[PDB]
């Protein structure tokens, strides 16, 4: 499971 | 238009007192923070922009700037702990929780995402998000008869954020928080989207990673059969957390382990031949906590034909997997009946066992010698030490138990010694 996620849309 | 500005330009426009000027600078900020190569998170923090972004979250009559600032704060919080801390210190948490109530689904989705990035930093930010009251409006977003009418990407974002509120120990999440989230979490675990299922099993695996009373809250909700179903998915991102959650539950009491057996879990373990090394490992690990249980549970292991699979994993597997298999066997030989131990030998446990006595790892050798003596105890109880002693001889195990007298570790060398003088004299 990814711990944090950056959004790229 | 807003493509690659400088942080200086962004500051000029945000500091204009012109909401539209600020909207444009905020979007230039978001575009900087969402590029692939090295987003300038620290430059933005040092420019002082975080409090202005947080303030923009309140701008109800300008939802576009709410959206851009929320996107921008999300990505700052996706970084290091110090970066995430900078977002919290800016007052973003009450502000994002307010945004959960937005009429625009793309705003609230961005609010959900940022709370996930904050809770993911660890126990304290996790708990702090709960204290600010995030759970009620998070679950509210899912108060619909059928999850299927919600947008796919929207659903997966919530599930992910909800697992991060289930995550980290020292301390585990607040119990009431867990009870408040668990029913909705069970509903996602039955949704048909592969990514939602994966994220839900992760959550359930966190909740079962801990004391037996935590495990109990999960088993109490009846999720185990569905975990067993997901244990057989084709999709390995599902199998992986489902297995971990199953492996967690069987570290609990025998009654909790029994509910895994009752749900059919042993039928999926023929896991023990999975191409992915960590599935094989975690499945063998789980198997060792099931052979550690009662004799009737050992018998359920036997009845599913799982003992030839432990011989297999002992014969050829990644060495980490083999080490779990030796544990499974020593546990089986500690608690099993004479019949069950005899069955083990008839399945061929001896030869693969002796060959691992050539391993370097000192614990695997004391575990293996442990198993041998439990198995010799059974051969005595039958007046049959001799025949077993010869089996160990013919495949060259005696060579090993002999040479294990030289071993530096104390428990090792006194172990082999006892074996040779007691059954090889």
């Amino acid at each position: 499971n990814y711990w944090k996620r950056r959004i790229e849309v | 238009g807003t493509v690659n500005w400088s942080v200086e330009d962004i500051v000029k426009g945000i500091n204009s007192n012109n909401l539209e000027s600020q909207l444009q600078a905020t979007q230039a900020a978001r575009k900087l923070l969402s590029r692939e190569k090295q987003p300038p998170i620290d430059n933005i923090i040092r420019a002082g922009l975080i409090p202005k972004f947080v303030s923009f979250l309140g701008k109800t009559d300008c939802s576009p700037i709410q959206f851009e600032s929320a996107w921008a704060l999300t990505n700052i919080a996706s970084g290091t702990s110090e970066q995430t801390k900078a977002v919290v210190d800016g007052g973003a948490i009450p502000a994002f929780i307010s945004l959960l109530a937005s009429p625009h689904a793309h705003i609230s989705e961005q609010a959900v995402w940022a709370l996930g990035n904050i809770a993911g930093d660890g126990s304290a930010f996790r708990d702090l998000v709960i204290k600010h009251g995030a759970i009620d409006p998070l679950l509210a977003l899912l108060a619909v008869p059928d999850l299927s009418t919600l947008a796919c990407g929207y659903l997966r974002n919530l599930t992910w954020t909800l697992s991060n509120l289930c995550r980290n120990k020292n301390p585990a999440p607040p119990l009431d928080a867990v009870e408040q989230i668990l029913p909705t979490l069970v509903r996602l675990l039955h949704h048909n989207d592969p990514e939602v299922l994966a994220d839900s099993c992760w959550a359930i695996s966190y909740l079962t990673d801990g004391p037996n009373e935590r495990i109990e809250m999960v088993v109490k909700k009846g999720v185990v059969p569905q975990l067993v179903k997901l244990l057989g998915a084709t999709e390995l991102p599902i199998v992986t957390p489902a297995l971990r959650a199953i492996g967690n539950i069987v570290t609990g009491t025998d009654e909790q382990t029994q509910k895994v057996i009752d749900a059919g879990a042993l039928a999926v373990f023929p896991l023990l031949t999975n191409p992915k090394t960590n599935i094989q490992k975690e499945a063998t690990w789980t198997m060792s906590n099931i052979t550690a249980g009662r004799q009737d549970q050992i018998q359920q292991v036997v009845n599913h034909g799982l003992v030839p699979f432990l011989v297999g994993v002992l014969s050829k597997a990644d060495f980490k997997t083999q080490k779990e298999a030796a544990w499974a066997i020593t546990n089986y030989t500690s608690g099993g009946t004479v019949e069950q131990i005899v069955y083990l030998v008839h399945c061929g446990i001896i030869e693969p066992l002796m060959n691992l006595l050539s391993a370097k790892d000192t614990k695997i050798i004391q575990v293996i010698l442990d198993a041998i003596s439990n198995i010799f105890q059974a051969a005595e109880k039958l007046g049959e030490t001799e025949k077993l002693s010869i089996m160990i001889e013919e495949c060259g195990g005696l060579d090993k138990i002999e040479a294990l007298q030289r071993h530096e570790n104390e428990s090792v060398y006194k172990a082999s010694l006892n074996l040779i003088e007691k059954y090889f004299s």
